[PDB]
RNA sequence: UAAGGUGAUAUGAACCGUUAUAACCGGCGAUUUCCGAAUGGGGAAACCCAGUGUGUUUCGACACACUAUCAUUAACUGAAUCCAUAGGUUAAUGAGGCGAACCGGGGGAACUGAAACAUCUAAGUACCCCGAGGAAAAGAAAUCAACCGAGAUUCCCCCAG
RNA sequence: AGGGUGACAGCCCCGUACACAAAAAUGCACAUGCUGUGAGCUCGAUGAGUAGGGCGGGACACGUGGUAUCCUGUCUGAAUA
RNA sequence: UUUUGUAUAAUGGGUCAGCGACUUAUAUUCUGUAGCAAGGUUAACCGAAUAGGGGAGCCGAAGGGAAACCGAGUCUUAACUGGGCGUUAAGUUGCAGGGUAUAGACCCGAAACCCGGUGAUCUAGCCAUGGGCAGGUUGAAGGUUGGGUAACACUAACUGGAGGACCGAACCGACUAAUGUUGAAAAAUUAGCGGAUGACUUGUGGCUGGGGGUGAAAGGCCAAUCAAACCGGGAGAUAGCU
RNA sequence: GUUUAUUAAAAACACAGCACUGUGCAAACACGAAAGUGGACGUAUACGGUGUGACGCCUGCCCGGUGCCGGAAGGUUAAUU
RNA sequence: UGAGCCUUGAUGGAAGUGUGGACGCCAGUCUGCAUGGCUUUAAUGUUUGAUGUUCUAACGUUGACCCGUAAUCCGGGUUGCGGACAGUGUCUGGUGGGUAGUUUGACUGGGGCGGUCU
RNA sequence: GCUUGACUGCGAGCGUGACGGCGCGAGCAGGUGCGAAAGCAGGUCAUAGUGAUCCGGUGGUUCUGAAUGGAAGGGCCAUC
């Protein structure tokens, strides 16, 4: 599941559009990596799997902020 | 990314100086490995309240 | 409620009943095999095979009840790694499947029309997918107006083919 | 109104108009108890990886147009009455 | 019925009964008719409900100009002797009808295109695990032994028992003919025929699914069909043809 | 040997043999939006693709065209800036 | 290592016994080396891009090991090998009958070819 | 020889087309050339020498211009 797990993006729908204009359906999906994130609040290493952008979300809220959602919205971390 | 400092750390270091430092060398070495600090604001105080409660 | 009654093809038999437990209607309860979400395990549905606690002047064995998964919570346990975490057992709640349309969302055609055809159309239709209510959705202005003023959302008629 | 009854029934039967009914279980209203629950005033605070922007798409009757407005996959990124 | 034309040897119809094709909605115009008339008329809604209320609004009484604007005129041009379009005819709302517009738009009919299911019980290929091949030939390697060589070579018997080896039943195929062809049969029967220890044959079960499979490759096969399967759906696809 | 189950059994397919070409292993290649898997529990005396088609004697010239291979100058050339 | 800024030596406590580099008006004199009673020049500190080594700390591991776990998945952990490469998202140029949707006129003494089309 | 009538605005009234349109035209206004003058000239003896609409460009023009003033864009005349 392309989806991150920060922000909540997942793959989304679009055309392609040639000179011609042609619509052609393709997808757009997140910029997702997966990162081993340290916490030391918890002296380990959590991993989630992040876009680029989630990651921006988390050098700024802080990573103990967005770990605090998902476990506030049931998420595993 | 900016962060401040806690130990020397070369190259921009200085105990708590402010430097404005590449995204990566931080979130992924000077912190989880305790040498710098989001620049959060919130902090830009936190640690400037010792530029003051101390160096005057 | 009652003087008639034991549904029907479908008689007959043997019976029930007539002033209140015949029958008949309705409220509330009992019972409710097996299969089926099906949930002890399995499985070619309605069959196969268990485990654990129980129970028998005949306490072998054969009856009765529990034992699925998942989530939240708690208790007891508990690694690499000593603390922790992971993991494990148990217990209490809950969910699960079914099914009209209407509803919200994820995804989404082609014939067809353009008297061919690719932009365009058909259409965000058909269809698939998830979710929910009695309705859903939306909603109390970073809205409109236009120098006057309106004052959320929804719905209808005009504005206007 | 209607239906039936040996042909077409206000007065034959069942009804209809009308007036009546529940030991029970429930629906909705109110009035009350229970657990909750928070009410009023004064002083505050006033939604950032956000608005905006580049790119690619999508939605607005509006097919990038001179094209505002809105959503955002990708890169970025403010002010703070 | 179609045709320039059809007794026509051109189409359709065995016959009778029943059914079977210009519709409905909303717009828009015209005609007929009715009302009111420089006016006609209300929509939603209200309702005392076919009344009444509601005149939002629509159409009409004014045009010209792209427009600003001017206005019974106005536009053209610097201006027109002038020119063009206008001023001189009554509208409007119901009701019935004739056309059109959007809708399946008179009825029936494609080959197809798209979506979502169902199908390897037929067949193709593969996997697993099992079964089957009467009878009769040929007689490879190798081996023993004699003969033979300086020793090898070489040679004879024997022994052995190979092979997409031979002949031929079962089994598997299907080259020719005849019959059959409203069949005994939606692919056969009968006489002949190729393979028959193998790239053999066959039972049970399993896997591969539609622009996909599988294919010793014919576009072959995928449940009597396959240059794109079957079923349901888009769907009354479209048919300037019959 | 195979084949057009149902008008074609052949000179078509296939074959051992041969050649070219790709592939250093998480191979190439292939089913698959992925995970997973075949190749292969193999490893260049192997694996794929393409052609030819026992065997004998042999397989000449042509690299302009098209295809493919190599080329660290120059010209031309995208997003971006 | 290309270019800017900061600077300490160039254009804008005496005389004699002694030195590397040179547009030196063509024949100078210097720019420094020793001593002896805002604009044309060399290196530092830099700031800013390019290129190159190596590092480790993202990330890869279809090496080995520990545990969950009597497990050829997975996860965690340790170690080794790589390593900011590879890969993947967004954008972008090329290739791309592999796949797709289509187009490919009429006239015509049948059609096609030829011819013709105002 | 002298010139720019290969003029601008229009146009009674004809032709010829289903239509889109094409064609001929004296005459009026302004302004111009030639000629002493009467006068002739809105191309070429005539009849071929061509391409609708869209979209877009260029010049001119306050006609328009989404609160207002502007602007962008639109219109109109010329033209590509």
């Amino acid at each position: 599941s392309r989806v991150c797990q920060v922000t909540g993006k997942r793959p989304v729908t679009g055309n392609n559009r040639s000179h011609a204009l042609n619509a052609t359906k393709r997808r757009f999906l997140p910029n997702l990596h997966s990162h081993r994130f340290w916490v030391e609040s918890e002296k380990r290493f959590v991993t989630l799997r992040v876009s680029a952008k989630g990651m921006r979300v988390i050098d700024k809220k802080g990573i103990d902020t967005v770990l605090a959602e998902l476990r506030a919205r049931g998420e595993k971390y | 990314m900016q962060v401040i400092l806690l130990d020397k750390v070369a190259n921009l270091g200085s105990l708590g100086d402010q430097v404005n430092v590449k995204a990566g060398y931080a979130r992924n070495f000077l912190v989880p490995q305790g040498k710098a600090v989001p620049a959060t604001k919130k902090n830009i105080e936190f640690f400037e309240a010792r530029r003051a409660e101390l160096e005057a």
